[PDB]
């Protein structure tokens, strides 16, 4: 019974961004016009 | 129960000039 | 032969897988064959914020003011309550930035990090974040998958409990093992319920 | 002919996720159907 | 400073992709096979391993070429539905990855490999080799 | 499996016994000659038993079988069209048995009577495969030899047969235990016959010989 | 079992009941006394009558003579702090004790549980003894009811 | 009882009469060939090293041909011509018998075997390959 | 799910072959219980080593066609269904795509003449079909979508009735043979195939006990 | 060691019931004195006789 | 870093005159020393670009 076991021999980078809260806005400001 | 809202106060600043 | 000791390496990488699948199905097993967490349940009064107009968009979005009415708004005649959420989740709120460029939390120290146990946090990441692990959320557009969960809150020592019965055993199974190989076998039995679907709370987007 | 020497450390790498079972309401039972 | 570590683990070619070698395992008592693809593969490729035996005419030329019974330890659930021991390169191997393997019970002194029928035009981008250990003799 | 208690010739439709037999199968048979070898106390049975098969209605085969020859790894191909010398004018529907094709190759069937048998790999031996022109069945046997001279020529396997060393006589319980094959190109209807001679053995060392026979029916689907 | 249960409980309490006490043996050939130092046969003493804390001697003899009753063995636990003088006196689960031999003739060490619990405990045979023969570790005794065909250990209950 | 020595000292090809094939040591910190032949040759057959580097474009796939230079051994007499490595299978070496050779420091991340000129007539007989010693990952 | 014990070759106990009721769709399970037969053969149980045949002996050929397409993935695959019901008389083609036979991995919407469009589901790759049925009459349209490198090859237009490739099994404890038989939704009823099995035993030493049965499919509409 | 004399004669006497039989085994010193004390297993034992009596 | 990356020290520098080579109107010293180092497994440290 054969098992095989397998290893890469070039392992790759992993890139990712780091998206980050923006600056507030507010559910509408009180003095305002239309 | 059913999902309720959360409305919180905005930006309130004023009560005696409107902007133009 | 085979001097790494096999045997211990095995006891040991079954304990472990235990603990962490307990801590998963209590959360979200699903009826059969799992305890059913209270994540899946859906009991618990789940509060969503509401999107902002970044230029006219609406796109949901998750706002240091709308954790604090998560947190203050649970009432105090249920006890003390602690809130349970992803590391990514915290990082988040630590990194908020208001309209003229400052921080909110800790007014320029390259970082904030408050006493946890005097604000009743636990983080656990192995809750779902809405940040899909990271690179997702805090976006102007693009980002926020609006119905996600970020974080809960409860009494915990009574909105849900947990059942142990017999817990981890191993034995030597006689029969089916021979003169030249063993066969072991390992086992537990544990369960979990929600003890009041009044008594927690879930925010999400 | 060349012997090499086998250092004692073992490298792992695995987080578990963090504990989260002491919160939860302990109770210890009997036989099942409770 | 790399040693000569071609003896005390020699190796030898199983399989070209074009034609099968038996290889002798005699001198020594452990060995194992050493997968690697040239190119990707189209579909899961499965090999049949042969074992030889000294010919009549002269002991130092393998003879007919039988194939191995497969043995199970205990967590065997497949069986190969034929009691003959074979291997399966699965699918999704990228080119620069090999894959190890060996039979649990050598028998006879030659051992061989040949890709089972069905898989005969993917055997064309692999190549199989073996490597031994420790010369009895 | 078949089970046949023998007359002890003890002076106490047909004489030989009825076995029934389909195209394919191969059947194992008991014979009980505790009967006639009890009384006969000495060293029991002995492993000296001879058969012989007699066609007492045969309708020879239509089509003829064939053989051929190829060196390992090489392909083989052949025509199946001059093993069938028709009579009459009519049209041939060659065809491969899936049942009883090739075991260690593989045969391509082309439209008209031609095909090429690709061995498999590393394969040095016999196979054959059952062909069937206008449902007359009719074997093909190709032998691969390991490059180096030549194999035998196999014997063109008979419609029934015994094969040569299956049988056991168990000396305690006084049983005889064969093997009866029929080979898938027997004709339905057909009857042989099968004689049987088996030897006792006394306690010093002499003979008890005893002869039965058996028909054979070929019958289709049971 | 109502019948089992009484002659069983019946059996431990009366043993139960005797008092211990180390004392001169009758049969004292040895002029050369056992009696290393004087010190630790007071606290044998104590040990005797006080055990591991939050048991008492008296609830060792019960699960002693109970657990001999049942299985036909007796298994403890000493804690000789360093100077043959034994510290606490721990009675063992005989139903899940197990135990291993030499090559010879004798049992070397217990294990004491499956998979967390291996404490392989010397046997009183072979352990790190003072310079008189007293042990310096801890150790079991296997205590065991003879049958018949010998096999000292190897036998059945 | 036979050890699945594939990984722990694998073997790849690297002549197979007729194609070389950079063979990646990078992973691995040592290595050695086994060189066997397949029919009686004619004359003395020498063969080139080379070594190379990572390409300039992706940086796991082989770069140019490079040829490894030799070094001397405390007692290096032979000298070859233009420093540079070599080696040379000798005449009347029978099948069923391997050697084992193996340049002493190694450069570049691929190795690989080349026939050198005067020599690809019998060089299709002999059948190199490479095996290596210890991942270091 | 059928059952059959076979004969035991003993000389002892309409059609000889056995009967089986199939509906056009369905896809059932059958066992077959050898122990009668390989009970007394004392060797090593059966052997996976069983080989199956379909016959037809009647068929009443099939009205319309099938036809096969290529796509490769996430770009919009067209066709006709026009071509495909060749019809010796004059009448109306009543285009249908069977709401229980559509596609698995995909959406097809049905034209008002003759017309359909299978977009396949986003990031996906292989081999689709879908039944469709044309005035009654029933038939296959596959696609197969192809991953942008190359191409595809054929897949073989799945017959009427079918055995799948792997998934019979044996349990030589109690000498029991168990297999699936698949009938494809295109199947007309009214029509009888034929199932040959080869089942082959196993003495002691390695030698074979062959034994052939058959069974009748009858497929039948409405049970 | 790991038998008292209460265990050996339950042993012999037990022994002595099933079978009327008892056997033991001495590892005397050198000098007379005897060290060491076992008892035999009956069933098992087999012994050789001379050729007198 | 405890557990990122990992040095080897085996022996520091040496100094001594090379004494086949150096005439009694030349000289020539020679020096070396032996170290290394590699990663312990790359799954405890991060990078920040741009």
């Amino acid at each position: 019974m054969v098992k095989l076991n397998c290893r890469p021999l070039c392992q790759a980078p992993t890139a990712s961004r780091l998206v980050s809260p923006p600056c507030f806005i507010c559910r509408g400001v009180a003095p305002s016009a239309p | 129960a059913a999902p309720s809202r959360l409305v919180q106060p905005g930006c309130f600043i004023c009560r005696g000039v409107a902007v133009s | 032969e085979a001097n790494y000791d096999f045997l211990s390496f095995m006891i040991g990488a079954a304990q472990r897988s235990h603990r962490i699948n307990r801590n998963q199905a209590l959360m979200i097993g699903k009826g059969v064959n799992e305890p059913k967490g209270w994540l899946t349940e859906n009991c618990f009064p789940v509060f969503q914020t509401l999107p902002v107009d970044v230029n006219g968009t609406s796109t949901p979005a998750f706002l240091a003011q709308d954790w604090r009415r998560f947190v203050t708004s649970f009432p105090a005649e249920y006890g003390e309550a602690r809130s349970v959420m992803h590391q990514n989740v915290f990082g988040y709120l630590a990194a908020m930035v208001d309209a003229n460029g400052r921080f909110l939390f800790g007014d320029g120290d390259l970082t904030f990090t408050p006493d946890l146990v005097r604000e009743r946090i636990r983080i656990s990441n192995c809750l779902p974040d809405p940040t899909e692990g990271n690179t997702k959320g805090g976006t102007g557009q693009d980002a926020f998958a609006a119905g996600s969960f970020v974080a809960a809150q409860a009494a915990w020592k009574t909105a849900f409990y947990a059942v142990e019965k017999r817990p981890m055993f191993f034995e030597q199974y006689e029969g089916g093992s021979s003169a030249w190989c063993v066969k072991y076998q390992f086992g537990a039995e544990d369960g979990g319920f929600v003890g009041c679907c009044e008594h927690g709370r879930i925010l999400q987007i | 002919f060349f012997t090499p020497q086998v250092l004692a450390l073992e490298v792992d790498c695995n987080i578990e996720c963090a504990s989260l079972l002491d919160l939860y309401g302990q109770i210890e039972v009997s036989r099942s159907t409770f | 400073m790399n040693f000569n570590v071609g003896v005390d683990f020699p190796s030898f070619i199983a399989w070209d992709g074009e034609e099968s070698f038996p290889v002798k395992v005699d001198g020594f008592n452990q060995f194992g096979f050493t997968f690697k693809t040239i190119a990707a593969l189209t579909a899961a490729t499965t090999f049949n391993i042969f074992y030889h035996e000294p010919s009549d005419a002269d002991p130092c030329v393998p003879g007919p070429a039988i194939r191995v019974p497969e043995v199970p330890f205990c967590d065997t659930v497949l069986l190969s539905e034929d009691g003959l021991a074979a291997v399966t390169l699965p699918e999704t191997v990228t080119p620069d990855s090999f894959c190890a393997g060996t039979v649990p019970c050598m028998n006879g002194q030659w051992i061989s490999i040949a890709p089972a029928t069905g898989s005969e035009t993917n055997a064309a981008n692999v190549q199989i080799t073996v490597t031994m250990k420790g010369a009895t003799r | 499996m078949y089970f046949f208690s023998v007359d002890p010739r003890n002076g106490a439709s047909c004489c030989c016994e009825s076995i029934s037999a389909r195209p394919g199968e191969v059947n194992g048979v008991m014979v009980s000659y505790a009967a006639w070898s009890a009384p006969l106390r000495g060293h029991g049975l002995t492993n000296k038993t001879t058969f012989e098969i007699d066609g007492v209605s045969v309708t020879p085969p239509k089509v003829s079988n064939a053989f051929g020859r190829t060196k390992v790894g090489v392909v083989f191909e052949g025509t199946l069209s001059d093993l069938f010398p028709n009579p009459e004018g009519e049209q041939v529907e060659y065809e491969i048995s899936e049942l009883n094709g090739p075991s260690n190759g593989v045969v391509e069937l082309g439209a008209n009577g031609a095909f090429t048998y690709t061995p498999g790999a590393l394969f040095t031996g016999v196979d054959r495969f059952w062909f069937s022109i206008n449902g007359n069945i009719g074997e093909y046997v190709i032998s691969v030899d390991p490059t180096t001279s030549e194999l035998p020529q196999p014997p063109f396997t008979t419609p029934v047969y015994v094969p040569a060393a299956r049988r056991s006589v168990d000396p305690r319980t006084h049983v005889l235990k064969f093997v009866l094959g029929v080979s898938p190109a027997a004709i339905p209807g057909d009857v042989y016959r099968l004689t049987v001679r088996q030897v006792a053995i006394d306690c010093d060392g002499n003979e008890f010989v005893h002869i039965s026979c058996y028909d054979i029916s070929i019958g289709s689907c049971g | 079992h109502p019948v089992a249960f009484r002659c069983l409980d019946k059996l431990g309490l009366t043993v139960q009941s005797v008092k211990w006490d180390v004392g001169k043996d009758p049969q004292n050939t040895q002029v050369g006394d056992g009696g290393m130092s004087a010190s630790q046969r007071k606290a044998l003493q104590q040990i005797l009558q006080r055990p591991n804390p939050t048991m008492s001697g008296a609830q060792l003899r019960y699960s002693a003579a109970l657990s001999w009753a049942c299985f036909g063995r007796m298994a403890f636990k000493v804690s000789v702090m360093s100077d043959g003088s034994v510290n606490a006196i721990w009675p063992l689960g005989i139903p899940f004790l197990k135990q291993k031999f030499d090559r010879y003739g004798d049992v070397e060490s217990f294990q004491y549980g499956d998979e967390a619990g291996k404490e392989t405990i010397p046997s009183f045979t072979k352990v790190e003894k003072n310079d008189k023969g007293r042990p310096i570790k801890n150790y079991a005794f296997m205590i065991v009811k003879p049958s018949i065909n010998g096999a000292m250990n190897f036998d059945v209950q």
